[PDB]
């Protein structure tokens, strides 16, 4: 019964409890916007592990970034993140916004999603099957679970 | 009619069964040619196999390849700091082909999304840990597949 | 399958059922199984009006 | 050319930026590209948002702990300058206030010594010159007095309460509204202040590490203008539009107030020290090396406040 | 395109940096579009177009790309800056 | 969602009714044209799939022509059966995305779900084939990559035979389920010279009932050698568009068969070793074999100057490309016709006055994608 | 009022441990008011419609209609329907014929 | 004791609406092939706890543009009405025998919708304000008719009292006797709740989440929970209402055991609805019903008012 034990206890409680069912918003500004709906297809199904693809940020937590990112749609995106309530996280997504990927030297790219927005686990691919993309997300509840 | 047509469509539907795959616990279907991870891999004698022809740099779309050979104290031909970024490799498979000792290979891992930019970025020294981790599985899949090329 | 949203669907039921149950015999557990009076109208009221002082 | 991808020689090792400070400095630090090691005590997650001001490599978490003495040798071991901030205002328990402003800087210090740490650098409230009231004013004399008896060499910032939109001062006597009125021990010129605020501070302890002069000298950061206190809060619910109601208020109730409010587990909005923290006046003492000395010029808070408190207003 | 006779040619022109060629949305219908592309990917200017304007850029971004020269990397960048908390 | 993750619609609405739309492309405008001119022409390829992402095959194969006529070069036989192959089955792959998506803009959610367990399963094939599971960067200027498994062509049979109950069923929760049908029946009609006039292609054309077609028009493969019936639509709503999309998948749906059943043994990449290289057991044993092999991928191939518009019927409309060789082995500059781009001009024209969901139905009905629009 | 009184306190209830709970940061931008992603041209004014009320008056006037159709059920056991059952059917044909009205003059 | 009969009524119809969000992934799930929520179980069970543990623990802001008072107020209301709507109701005993309970029905259900006017008004957006507009229109749009067809096979009961409706229905059903009209009540139950084809209130796609957005955590588990309870609270009535059952006084609970499997069964219908139509549009939602359901409700209802004359059999 030390305050520490049931200190313990409530940390399992919320951090499970924030892990267990977090609920992604996503810019499938790409094509990995298809990838991603193979997550959700019947075949890996992301909604058996609770994970429900909901709009509007201010219903949502985690952030998914697939697909390439350009000069115009940033600002945009920056809004979005900070529209989101804490405990914000996101999702960079693919070789594509990891850090421009295929399209790292042009003028309208903007290299890495990360010169935007703190993002949290990386996924590479091109199109990252969405299957890695599984095992990104439950790494994701991996590192939750040690918040 | 055709309301409650659609309607005992899907309760047709609600009796078939389900499509899913017990991920982790099981895992998708794959192919002997499907790309992923990158990995150096060795000769059987345990020698490595990249000889810095460095054309691996010059083809690859994405330029993610750099290079920088320099001679063997035996005089052999060697990379010293052969290094590729996942942040920007498109995993086209061009390196793929193009080495001619069929050095580089991309290999069969497909999982290894990680916490920190700076781990994509991969040294010499990961790729070649790469390759001695899969090295039975990788030559399992050119075994199966060569002749294909 | 599909008998696996039975789990799932069962508590539903029990639920609900609690109220249907935890009300009639709450009726009964207060009225000494008399179960219940209702009183629609002055008249039965006025039964229950010559009641109790009866008692 | 300075910039995101640029180099510099900097090796800056930053405790405690967690806070208010120095997500300010490590962005000046960021738009140069110079590396930073910025250490967490906390959690990483409140630290996220410091990763973007890096460029890749540049930013480096690493755990620690300020009463280990190793520990602290962790993050200062290749650092080419170290640069105190540790703080709370409130006194945690586990953390008692003393060593907070004593110990931390202690180790700092001679690590900073026995590391050959080229440049060490700390900071101290202008009010820190020892007086009775307020036991922070005093440990961090402390902790001053001891790094400059440990790392004489060092400068040492003395900023009478910098002015951010965030600041946990200016949104606090903004936030004062919430209870009703605002308490003044008796209004007007009971107490007077200055504040330096983030950017012109940022600016400045850069620019001192850019400066070879800045050595050992204790520089002292001072807002233009000195604003009566009455008047300043009178501008503060003149940019809030909220009602503005002065509460005058005997002096010792006020602290009833604190002792009442001290109680809560969490972070308390108030305190006893910070009780103290509000009728002391800032000193008007130029003489020190400072601000302009760096040769930044600070920027008025009259055109600045309007950003940094939009978000109270209705 | 001609469709009954199925096939296909292609009239083409030339233009100084400077001088305004006409725009020709009203003699094939479908062009539009292209007015804005062309000027926005280029300096080239249309007369009688109802609207030139930037597509296929950022806002301000100012030099029309694809001019041959101009480096593909560009002039500028965009970065997000928590000092002033803004892109 | 509506958006597609990279649209900004500002539009001057009304109480509930739009005035009228104001399409912003460019969100998505990564910049690919430029970037091609650097990049030789080996290199460029994998740019287009990056373009119509979900139609990523026809794509490279529009290339592939784009460069066999500058390049005056015919691919063997066996190689264009499976460039029509699974130019078809990327034929299906759209159409599903289509029809599907364009459900769930209305919200029918289901059909959604009941597809992409099959769309995953064509999904297997590219990943069996060419090691991807989509941008399979498999067609190449001098005809196909690696020739495909011997475990395949019996495994899309089994699958083609039992596909069509499956768009069967998906027809019985639409065409009649006549809540969709008030959705979509009366909008957004396009008159039939208008769209001729705004360079309206492929499906939007034929919902207005013109006949043409560039697979039975202007033939580029074994469309000589497959027979397969074109759907008409009629009254240019947006139902007859999806009519089209079904019917369209059925026809390919019958193009599988005939593909199947005539698949010739020969090879696959051209013999033509200055263009296409040499086999792996080949080249590490005779010195040309090496040395070809050694220039196609450092300096690659050069191409006669000249330029040319090559175009082919891509799902969503002609798709077409418009390249000048230098004589070099980097292509001077490449503007890609994108299908889209037209159609998503020509809509604010169709869609004045009409209420605000239904702007977002007939958004889809041009079936559009912003990646091939922004190229 | 009892069950009024202790729902009402319920729901209050799940407000306060709504708020007074998270206890982390707010601030602006964060809340600024949503507009998926790029900042709105302007507060929320007037989304004019005669489409509105040339409907919804007509609501307002059934609903009243039907105010008078509530008694029935009790009216139907009077002693004497034929003095009755008309107007049952009489205010029915009106408001038919109300609609009727609006039906056709668009 | 009266207290922990309420106590008694009001957290297993929580505990209810939690497990109906559950079953409503699990089930529209099956529908899509595609397994519902079940990692987390075993069986998904353990889930909607954790849910509203994730949303409650989850920062709940106070937007900057928004009033605050009517803000926090409309939540209140709705999880208010959504639960004092049950009390009336036959289980087979009423908590509370009113004389008129079925009206009261209608009262509550339509000082519901009022709260989506506040939710969408002072949440200042936009698409809030869009949104709930269109959201009040398609409401009261389907009050009327709802509360004329109630009337029309209320005439036959007898009276506005709950509990007689049992007695009514000691045999036949009333559905036997007036169907369309029920098909009608099914439908105006699946606008009122706004549910399946008639989607508008959430826009979704449509409009990204409607009225709603605005609301963060706590509110948000508020209108989303005080959904749920209007609808499973609807089914139950309609049960009640159309669908009869032996009555034996001397073991009520058998009734209960009954009915809660004819209201459950309905539940799920909506469910099964939602995995099967394409939503309306704002424009034939209202065509529908004041072109077309709404006559053939008039005349019912005068059908309804002239059979117990012409049969002499006046209840
Ligand atoms: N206007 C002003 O605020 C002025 C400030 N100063 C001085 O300058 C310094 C910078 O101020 P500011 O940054 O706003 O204060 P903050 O509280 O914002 O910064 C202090 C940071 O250091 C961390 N920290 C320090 N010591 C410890 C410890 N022992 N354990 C864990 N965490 C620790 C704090 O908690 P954690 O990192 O754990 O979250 C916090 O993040 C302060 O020390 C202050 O006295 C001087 C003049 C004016
Ligand atoms: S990842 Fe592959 S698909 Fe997604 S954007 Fe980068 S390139 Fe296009
Ligand atoms: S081909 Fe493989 S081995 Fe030959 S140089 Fe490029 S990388 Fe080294
Ligand atoms: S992976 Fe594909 S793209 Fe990245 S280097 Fe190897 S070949 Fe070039």
């Amino acid at each position: 019964s030390r305050g520490e034990y049931v200190v313990a206890k409530l940390d399992d409680l919320v951090n499970w409890a924030r892990r267990s069912s977090l609920w992604p918003m996503t810019f499938g500004l790409a094509c990995c916007a298809v990838e991603m709906m193979h997550m959700a297809a019947p075949r890996y199904d992301m909604d058996r592990f609770g994970v429900v693809f909901r709009a509007s940020p201010r219903q949502s937590d985690v952030m998914i970034v697939a697909g390439t990112l350009t000069n115009k749609m940033a600002p945009a995106l920056r809004k979005v993140y900070d529209q989101m309530p804490e405990p914000r996280y996101v999702v960079s997504m693919g070789s594509c916004a990891n850090g421009g990927g295929y399209y790292h030297y042009s003028y309208s790219v903007v290299r890495g999603c990360d010169r935007i927005v703190p993002v949290d686990i990386y996924v590479p691919g091109c199109p990252p099957t969405a299957e890695a993309l599984l095992y990104g997300i439950l790494q994701l509840q991996r590192k939750i679970k040690r918040e | 009619t055709e309301l409650v047509r659609g309607l005992g469509m899907t309760l047709s539907y609600l009796f078939r069964e389900p499509a899913t795959i017990n991920y982790p616990f099981e895992k998708g279907p794959l192919s002997p040619r499907f790309r992923g991870e990158h990995a150096l891999r060795r000769y059987p004698s345990g020698e490595e196999r990249c000889i810095a022809c460095k054309l691996c740099e010059a083809v690859c779309p994405a330029q993610a390849i750099t290079i920088e050979a320099e001679p063997r104290a035996d005089g052999s031909r060697r990379t010293t700091r052969y290094d590729i970024d996942m942040t920007k490799c498109i995993y086209c498979g061009f390196c793929q082909e193009a080495c001619p000792v069929d050095a580089i290979v991309e290999g069969p891992n497909f999982e290894f999304s990680t916490e920190t930019h700076e781990e994509l970025l991969y040294n010499k020294e990961k790729l070649l840990n790469n390759g001695d981790k899969w090295e039975a599985e990788i030559a399992a899949n050119i075994q199966a597949d060569y002749l294909y090329r | 399958m599909w008998f696996e949203i039975l789990p799932g669907i069962a508590v539903m039921a029990a639920c609900l059922f609690i109220p249907g149950m935890a009300t009639a015999h709450i009726h009964k557990f207060t009225n000494g199984g008399k179960e219940k009076r209702v009183a629609h109208f002055s008249y039965q009221w006025n039964l229950m009006e010559r009641d109790r002082r009866i008692s | 050319k300075g910039g995101r991808s640029s180099v510099s020689g900097i090796v800056a090792t930053v405790f405690g930026a967690t806070g208010f400070l120095g997500r300010y400095v490590v962005n000046h630090l960021g738009r140069m590209g110079s590396q930073v090691i910025v250490p967490y005590r906390c959690e990483p997650y409140d630290t996220m948002h410091l990763r973007p001001m890096g460029d890749l490599g540049q930013i480096i978490f690493m755990e620690w702990n300020g009463k280990d003495k190793d520990s602290i040798r962790k993050v200062v071991e290749h650092s080419n300058v170290v640069i105190n901030l540790v703080g709370r205002e409130w006194e945690t328990k586990n953390f008692d206030f003393e060593d907070v402003f004593v110990k931390i800087p202690h180790a700092i210090a001679q690590v900073s010594k026995e590391a050959g740490v080229e440049k060490l650098i700390h900071i101290s409230h202008l009010n820190a010159d020892i007086k009775s009231p307020s036991r922070y004013l005093r440990s961090k004399a402390v902790g001053e007095k001891e790094v400059r008896a440990a790392f004489p060499e060092a400068t040492i910032i003395k900023p009478s309460d910098i002015f951010g939109r965030e600041d946990r001062f200016l949104n606090y006597f903004a936030s004062m509204r919430w209870f009703g009125g605002v308490p003044l021990i008796s209004l007007g010129k009971e107490t007077v202040k200055q504040p330096v605020y983030i950017v012109d501070v940022s600016k400045g302890i850069i620019n001192a590490i850019k400066d070879p002069d800045a050595k050992g000298k204790t520089f002292a950061f001072v807002g233009p203008n000195r604003y009566l206190l009455f008047d300043l809060v009178q501008y503060i619910f003149a940019v809030a539009y909220r009602p503005f109601l002065p509460y005058p208020l005997p002096h010792f109730a006020y602290r009833w107030v604190g002792r009442l409010f001290e109680v809560s587990p969490f972070e308390p909005w108030t305190t006893r020290d910070k009780v103290e923290r509000v009728h002391m006046s800032d000193m008007t003492l130029p003489h020190l090396p400072g601000l302009e000395d760096l040769g930044i010029q600070a920027t008025p808070l009259e055109l600045k406040a309007i950003e940094v408190l939009r978000r109270h207003r209705t | 395109l001609s469709l009954r006779f199925n096939s296909r040619i292609r009239v083409k022109t030339y233009t100084d940096e400077l001088t305004p060629i006409e725009s020709s949305v009203t003699v094939y219908k479908a062009a539009n579009w292209y007015e804005r592309e062309i000027w926005d990917m280029f300096g080239v200017f249309f007369a009688n177009h109802p609207d030139l304007r930037r597509i296929l850029t950022d806002y301000g971004f100012e030099g029309h790309p694809f001019r041959k020269d101009f480096p593909l990397s560009g002039y500028v960048e965009l970065r997000y800056d928590d000092e002033v908390k803004r892109v | 969602p509506a958006a597609h993750g990279v649209l900004r619609l500002v539009m001057e609405l009304s109480g509930e009714m739009v005035r009228k739309c104001d399409p912003h492309i460019g969100l998505l405008h990564r910049g690919t044209e430029k970037l091609i001119e650097y990049k030789t022409y080996l290199q460029a390829l994998p740019y287009f799939d990056r373009l119509d992402y979900v139609s990523m095959m026809c794509n490279e194969q529009a290339y592939s022509l784009a460069v066999e006529k500058l390049l005056n070069i015919q691919p063997p036989p066996r190689a264009q059966w499976i460039r029509v192959l699974f130019g078809e089955i990327t034929r299906l792959l759209n159409h599903i995305m289509a029809v599907t998506t364009h459900a769930l803009d209305i919200g029918a959610m289901t059909p959604f779900f009941w597809m992409f367990e099959e769309r995953e399963k064509m999904f297997e094939f590219y990943e069996r084939v060419s090691g991807a599971r989509m941008h399979a960067a498999y067609i190449r200027p001098g005809g196909v990559h690696q020739d495909l498994p011997l475990g395949l062509l019996d495994d899309i049979y089994e699958f083609s035979k039992n596909f069509s109950f499956r768009i069967d069923e998906l027809e019985e929760m639409l065409t009649n389920n006549r809540i969709w049908r008030n959705r979509t029946v009366d909008i957004g009609v396009v008159t039939a010279e208008d769209a001729l006039n705004y360079g309206f292609s492929g499906v939007m054309l034929r919902g207005s009932g013109i006949q043409w077609d560039l697979r039975k028009t202007q033939p580029y493969d074994v469309y000589d050698q497959v027979e397969f019936d074109v759907p008409i639509g009629s009254r240019g709503d947006c139902y007859d568009r999806y009519l089209c999309r079904v019917e369209e998948m059925r026809q390919s749906l019958r193009i599988i068969s005939q593909c199947l059943n005539k698949m010739p043994p020969g090879e696959i990449k051209v013999d033509d070793a200055k263009v296409s290289p040499p086999k792996r057991a080949e080249m590490k044993t005779s010195m040309e074999s090496l040395i070809h092999h050694f220039k196609l991928y450092t300096e690659g191939y050069q191409v006669p100057p000249g330029a040319t518009y090559t175009a082919i019927e891509a799902p969503k409309g002609e798709f077409g490309v418009y390249l000048v060789s230098d004589g070099s082995s980097r292509p001077y500059r490449c503007k890609i016709k994108a299908p889209g781009f037209a159609h998503l001009a020509g809509l604010d024209k169709m869609s004045k006055g009409h209420m605000l969901a239904d702007v977002v139905a007939i958004i889809g009905t041009q079936d559009i994608v912003f990646g091939e629009v922004d190229r | 009022m009892l069950t009024l009184l202790t729902n009402v306190t319920l729901a209050s209830l799940l407000v306060l441990i709504a708020f007074w709970l998270p206890q982390l940061n707010a601030y602006s931008e964060k809340t600024s008011p949503y507009e998926c992603g790029f900042d709105p041209m302007g507060s929320a004014r007037l989304p004019f419609s005669m489409k509105f009320f040339l409907v919804a008056i007509t609501f307002l006037l059934f609903d009243l209609e039907i105010a008078l159709l509530l008694p029935l059920p009790w009216a139907s056991q009077t002693n004497n329907l034929k003095t009755m059952l008309t107007m049952a059917l009489f205010l029915l044909i009106l408001l038919a014929a109300s609609l009727a009205y609006e039906w056709t003059q668009k | 004791m009266f207290m922990i009969n309420i106590l008694s009524l009001i957290i297993p119809i929580l505990l209810a609406v939690a497990f109906l969000t559950l079953v409503e992934r699990k089930v529209l799930g099956y529908m899509q092939l595609r397994k519902g929520p079940n990692v987390v179980g075993p069986y998904g069970l353990l889930q909607p706890i954790a849910d509203a543990l994730k949303l409650f623990t989850k920062e709940p802001l106070r937007p900057a543009t928004s009033s605050i008072s009517m803000f926090i107020i409309a939540p209140i209301l709705a999880l208010s009405l959504a639960l004092t709507m049950w009390v009336p109701l036959p289980m087979p005993y009423p908590l509370i025998n009113m004389n008129l309970g079925v009206l009261f029905m209608l009262a509550m259900s339509s000082l519901a919708v009022y709260s989506i006017l506040w939710s969408g008004w002072a949440s200042n957006s936009k698409y809030a304000l869009i949104g709930a507009l269109r959201a009040v229109a398609q409401t009261i749009s389907y009050e009327v008719t709802l509360a004329i067809i109630l009337l029309s096979v209320l005439l036959m009961n007898g009276s506005y009292t709950l509990s007689t409706l049992i007695t009514t229905q000691e045999h036949i059903w009333m559905i036997f006797t007036s169907w369309p009209l029920a098909m009608m009540w099914f439908i105006s139950t699946l606008a009122e709740t706004n549910r399946a084809p008639f989607d508008l209130t959430e826009g979704e796609s449509e409009l990204v989440s409607g009225f709603n957005v605005e609301y963060a955590a706590g509110p948000f588990a508020m209108f989303f929970m005080a959904e749920y309870a209007n609808i499973i609270m609807m089914n139950a009535f309609t049960a009640i209402l159309f669908l009869g059952a032996s009555h034996d006084p001397h073991t009520p609970e058998l009734y209960t055991i009954n009915f809660v499997l004819k209201t459950l069964a309905l539940t799920i219908t909506f469910l099964w609805i939602r995995a099967s139509y394409p939503r309306f549009r704002y424009d034939q939602l209202m065509h529908l019903l004041w072109k077309s359901f709404l006559p053939l409700t008039l005349a019912l209802c005068m059908w309804h008012i002239s059979l117990p004359i012409m049969t002499a059999s006046i209840p």
